[PDB]
């Protein structure tokens, strides 16, 4: 799989909730493949993709909210998983795109990811699935919080385009429409 | 008393959330805020933290649900957090009140410190983050200040604590 | 039991082992149950004693060397158990005395720490245990690396007498003993 | 080319063992790092990290254990571990060799990279870290002015690298 392919399944299991992108290449496909209001792209301040989800749902539990990690970004600020098993967020859903590198800098070598699926159900995850090229779909629980860890081969396509929008830009749509939905 | 009368302060104006990694000096702060005799009173939501840039991210997560918090946390772990304040916060304009256990103010401290404890204000200047000393005889006035600042540029100020409370 | 137990336990049963405290009330009374040259005391950078045990490790394969934790501490930077369990040093000793709360500071309530013995084997470890308070006795394959579970009771005793060695002291002591040793 | 001189003069003034985590600008000296033979041919031993903190903590203790080690990083990641420089690093006389990568220097790159572009300088100043910005006409001498001011004061100390390597 591709991260073209997997930002295209969880933009089509999840087409009304809200996602935290983190930095690099991921909010980069992810606003070329999709631009909506309910994306919150992370320009910077990599690793703050989970924590930034984390006081969302807090703030607003019923809401269904999704975080696109990579693999980098979920290892740099790995810990917080704790403080979300801790706090068992029902609508939570942490997405990691494991490539196995720092692709949006070069193709670096990135810590190897392992057994992500388990450690995820010890700290308090209510499920962690796994997925292999080529799933088509899967049905997964109403209840979390939860992580989808999706094994996507190094990009074949173009880089895509810079996301435009003035990070106060996206600040106000995402409010306006965290406002609006309620 | 002066983490009360701050903690009320800012509970009357709309500051209910809360991110923190302990201190020595905030000791009464965290006192107030793990009692559930305050939680239920003062409706205060504190989310426990394992690090100071994981507090800072759920605190703008907070934020960004129409609500206003504050961040608790001794001056190292502002170098610990200070990326996500130059990547985040002040890119995005996203204001959250910090309360900084000002360690070393007076260069007598464990050696630890000894850096941090000279340099806090020069780190702050330098890297654009206003503060303001927090006026033990009129804490209440020094957070009111600070409120007024963060709404008039809608980017997180810090209250600098050097004293025990 | 108390933290004296723990750490009179360890050291006796790796007496010719190097240790990395972390600060606060771990490293203080390491310092005042048995003040060795071949202890290492971190008096800040809180959540920084297993990087530097780690490196210490990666240049020293074959020497023993622990890692003094708290649950504050080992909650702060747990990310760094994946380069643990990646670059898999064989000597490597992982102590976390879990007390639940921030001691060093006043007792403020930590993250609740859950699972850690299960995260660690997944993670790359090679063994990890959990501890009674109960029972005084170390049982472990020789080959690493390991993680030691220990919840330990709120200190009845004060806190006693800082360390009053300076930094500089503790760096020579420490490494006059390491470049001997090997 | 300039890149591979760096490491070179790194590798044959015992300059062995690398941290960090990757920045745009250091690609070349990450594809160097990570190349089999590279490591055969100049006795490299790198040691990926997750964070910066960690990657400086790393190398702290592999200093400890008789080697010379450098830390590579984006300018960002200054804010995730400055304070291990500020509580550990100049406390201890700990000396790392520092590559930071100087991003937004020009005022001209992404948003994310404004403030530390802005003021990078005056941060590592406000805290008395010593800088060095690279010279590309004589890259080697850079790095011997680096080691130089390592071996004077045995804290660590940082070159700034704005144009890409
Ligand atoms: C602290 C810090 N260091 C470095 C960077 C630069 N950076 C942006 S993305 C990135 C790699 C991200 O890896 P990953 O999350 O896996 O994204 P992907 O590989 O899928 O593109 C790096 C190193 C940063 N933003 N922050
Ligand atoms: C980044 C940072 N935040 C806060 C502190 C202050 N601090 C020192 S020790 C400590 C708690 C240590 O917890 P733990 O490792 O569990 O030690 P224990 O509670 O068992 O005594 C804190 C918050 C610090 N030194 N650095
Ligand atoms: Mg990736
Ligand atoms: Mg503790």
């Amino acid at each position: 799989m591709n991260k073209h392919d997997a930002i295209q399944l969880i933009l089509g299991q999840f087409p009304s909730a809200y996602l935290v992108s983190t930095c690099g290449h991921i909010s980069r496909d992810l606003y070329n493949i999709n631009d909506r209001a309910r994306n919150f792209y992370m320009v910077g301040s990599m690793g703050m993709a989970a924590p930034v989800g984390l006081g969302l749902s807090t703030v607003y539990p019923d809401v269904p909210l999704v975080v696109l990690d990579g693999d980098g970004s979920f290892l740099m600020n790995m810990g917080i998983i704790t403080m979300i098993g801790h706090q068992k967020p029902k609508n939570f859903i942490h997405v990691v795109l494991d490539n196995g590198m720092h692709e949006s800098t070069g193709g670096q070598r990135t810590v190897p990811l392992v057994n992500v699926t388990d450690i995820a159900l010890q700290v308090g995850y209510e499920y962690a699935i796994e997925i292999n090229s080529g799933q088509k779909s899967f049905d997964l629980p109403n209840e979390g919080p939860g992580l989808i860890h999706i094994k996507v081969e190094p990009r074949s396509e173009k880089i895509g385009k810079r996301v435009h929008w003035t990070p106060q830009e996206i600040v106000q749509r995402f409010t306006n429409e965290l406002t609006l939905e309620n | 008393s002066t983490a009360e009368r701050m903690l009320s302060t800012l509970t009357e104006n709309n500051y209910t959330h809360f991110t923190g990694v302990p201190c020595s000096l905030l000791k009464g702060f965290f006192r107030l805020l793990e009692s559930k005799e305050a939680i239920e009173k003062q409706n205060i939501t504190f989310i426990p933290s394992i690090r100071e840039d994981s507090a800072l991210g759920v605190a703008s997560g907070m934020y960004l649900g129409g609500r206003k918090c504050v961040m608790l946390m001794q001056n190292s772990g502002l170098g610990y957090c200070l990326n996500v304040l130059t990547s985040f916060n002040f890119i995005y304009d996203i204001p959250i009140l910090l309360l900084i256990s000002w360690r070393g103010a007076y260069g007598n401290d464990a050696v630890e410190h000894d850096i941090i404890g000279e340099k806090l204000t020069d780190l702050l200047d330098s890297v654009d983050i206003p503060y303001k000393e927090l006026d033990y005889e009129n804490s209440e006035g020094t957070i009111l200040d600070a409120l007024f600042l963060i709404e008039k540029t809608n980017r997180p100020v810090a209250i600098l604590i050097k004293d025990e409370i």
